[PDB]
């Protein structure tokens, strides 16, 4: 929204002797003579200044390379999780359906248990498992870009000392026996100083999610502690021991159990009987009204 | 003494069917995307 | 809509033996030299001028920062009471149906009590819950960033002082020694 | 997000 272009990105100072079209020649030649060639000449440490020419550029393809993870996290672990949470939840509700339908009447080759398909289906998911390394590997890539972006976008928060002026000359493959050219036009970059504002906001809240990726990549010490412990009442099923703690689906479905065992409808009617005994829609529209 | 240990497991119950495969539907998002990505910046 | 740009946003007057695209200079340069320099001489105070440069960027901020409560309210606390919510409503249907259903009649280990469901959900959130610090860490980020702005955009309303007009200088790493460029540009935005 | 995006990408690379 602030136009960046050739025009508002750098502007030198061409002598009055040389017309429209040769200042904006000059305009042009040393907007490309920062592109890695001899006739740079920035005299402050000898920096480069190709950051400043597509720093907008970089900074999208951190948001691609942000966007990797939960992108074939959903292509992957989402339907090997919808397909499985949705099983859960049906079985959960008739395991407390059934535990009544006697308790009206409490008053009133084959290989099988008397233990229910959910104190097992618990068990068949803590030792033979898969779906943490498609998880731990949405949080390793998460955290290895939000580290990179923290010193890049820090280090171009250092490239802003004089970075700005520079001393361009076009004498070039016919111009360098040239009497009307001087030798030497002071440029500067001009949204740098825009780009410098946008470092250290861009930065402020990387090193403020660098801590949360910290918080999520602790799977085990995540509190999830009262997520079936409410079902123990149920005599169908004695005990539902957990001590979930490493490589597991167990350790990773109790957490996806918490925010959505809200939904089970059998969930809350179980909790009154102890205590008296826009971001799919955001992402795909935000990607392709930044390149307009 | 049950007649319902059986009919925990006895029930039987598309557009939640997958066309592609997965790694080949990555594989056209980048070879694809990445392209166009970068050629709307250069616009 | 007023269309904020450079040509928009600063002016200087540079005088009539300069072309254009050295004009276009000095109003590019002083443009970018407000932006924490030793070149900037303004005068009154030697007052900070980056509020002007970028106050409807820092004022789309204040947007993103009075829409973080509530996005992540409703990410955490609305599907912790759509789900309870509709519960309290089925059941509320039900007690005073059956209190008349038995009116229709009033004229012709378990452990399971006398009193209802909904007299004792009332009470299971009266001493163990924890959904008041999910909405009470949306009413202090409201009421601290309106608190934020009225500081803010109140010094920015005695930022305007004489804080437009600033003279601007483009004595620079070669031009310190140059005849044709006076060491002094008034600019305005 | 595959069958909508390059359906979409495809028009607006153009203009």
């Amino acid at each position: 929204a602030q136009e960046i272009s050739i025009g508002t990105q750098i502007s030198c100072f061409s002598p009055s002797s040389f017309s429209w079209r040769q200042a904006a020649f000059v305009d042009s030649y040393c907007w490309a003579a920062v592109q890695q060639k001899n006739s740079l000449q920035s005299e402050s440490g000898n920096l480069p200044l190709w950051l400043h020419k597509f720093f907008p550029y970089i900074l999208l393809l951190f948001a691609i390379l942000l966007y990797l993870p939960p992108l074939f996290w959903r292509f992957a672990a989402a339907p090997h999780i919808c397909s499985d949470l949705k099983f859960i939840m049906e079985e959960l509700d008739k395991v407390y359906n059934r535990a009544i339908k006697a308790a009206k009447s409490a008053r009133d080759s084959e290989s099988h248990f008397k233990y229910p398909i959910v104190e097992q289906y618990l068990k068949t998911k803590k030792n033979s498992n898969n779906l943490i390394i498609k998880y731990i590997s949405c949080r390793l890539l998460t955290l290895i870009i939000i580290l990179l972006a923290c010193i890049y976008l820090g280090y171009y928060f250092s490239l802003s000392s004089l970075s700005d002026e520079f001393v361009c000359s076009i004498k070039s493959g016919i111009l360098r026996n040239d009497s009307t050219v001087p030798d030497q036009f002071q440029c500067k970059l001009i949204a740098v100083g825009i780009f410098q504002l946008l470092s250290v906001i861009n930065l402020v809240v990387y090193v403020l999610l660098a801590p949360v990726v910290v918080y999520t990549l602790f799977v085990p010490f995540r509190q999830k502690t009262d997520v079936l412990k409410v079902y123990e009442i149920l005599p169908t099923f004695d005990v539902l021991h957990f001590k979930s703690e490493g490589y597991n689906d167990l350790s990773l479905y109790n957490l996806f159990l918490e925010e959505n065992i809200s939904e089970v409808k059998s969930y809350k009617c179980l909790k009154v009987l102890e205590n008296i005994k826009a971001n799919n829609g955001e992402k795909n529209a935000r990607q392709r009204l930044l390149d307009s | 003494a049950t007649e319902y240990v059986f009919s925990d497991f006895l029930l039987k119950e598309f557009k939640g069917l997958r066309l592609e495969l997965a790694v080949d539907k990555m594989v056209t998002c980048i070879a694809v995307g990445l392209p166009l990505l970068l050629i709307s910046l250069a616009f």
